[PDB]
């Protein structure tokens, strides 16, 4: 057989199966937005 | 805006409460009810308060005026259900600011409870449901 080193670390790396990741963004569970109609005391809707 | 009117039981509509400084809002309460003042400027100056910048005296300061839902008001309870449903909304928003603290049950119960009061009046607001 041949003498294999372990592998057990990562130098190659795995860089291109890292960065090809694109990370979500669950900061805030209802997508980063407090959801409130208390705290529209102001509105566009108005002219103009 | 930066001071609106505050009405007395005598010669109402002279006294002014300027936003620019920030007083304690437990003496507010006190200087609100000495003057049987309407529910309606307990929301406005909550308002104010919140627009001050302020997320949890202006949650707490509304606590006291729970307990003047119809004081002198003559059926101000509509303003009472207003009071009592925006505590039920930022009793839960404040929650969700949470601090290493306390629980987020740690204001959830106090959200839940005033809520069963908020429907013994009043059924499917538009901030009830």
């Amino acid at each position: 057989t041949y003498p294999f080193d372990q592998n057990r670390f990562v130098q190659y790396k795995a860089t291109s199966l890292e960065k090809q990741h694109k990370h979500d963004l669950l900061t805030e569970p209802d997508l980063g937005v407090t959801i409130d109609l208390i705290n529209p005391d102001t509105y566009r809707i108005d002219p103009n | 805006r930066g001071s609106i009117e505050i009405p007395l039981r005598d010669t109402d509509e002279v006294i002014e409460l300027d936003f620019d400084q920030l007083p304690e809002g437990d003496e507010v309460i006190s200087i609100l009810k000495q003057e049987h003042t309407q529910l309606h400027i307990w929301i406005a100056l909550a308002l104010e308060y919140y627009k001050q910048g302020k997320t949890e005296e202006f949650v707490k300061l509304l606590e006291a005026a729970r307990i003047d839902g119809n004081l002198d008001y003559r059926d101000h309870e509509k303003d009472q259900m207003t009071c009592l449903d925006t505590l039920a909304a930022y009793y839960v928003q404040q929650a969700r600011k949470e601090k290493n603290k306390d629980n987020k049950k740690d204001l959830i119960t106090q959200a839940t409870l005033l809520y069963t009061m908020a429907d013994k009046i009043i059924m499917y607001d538009q901030n009830h449901l």
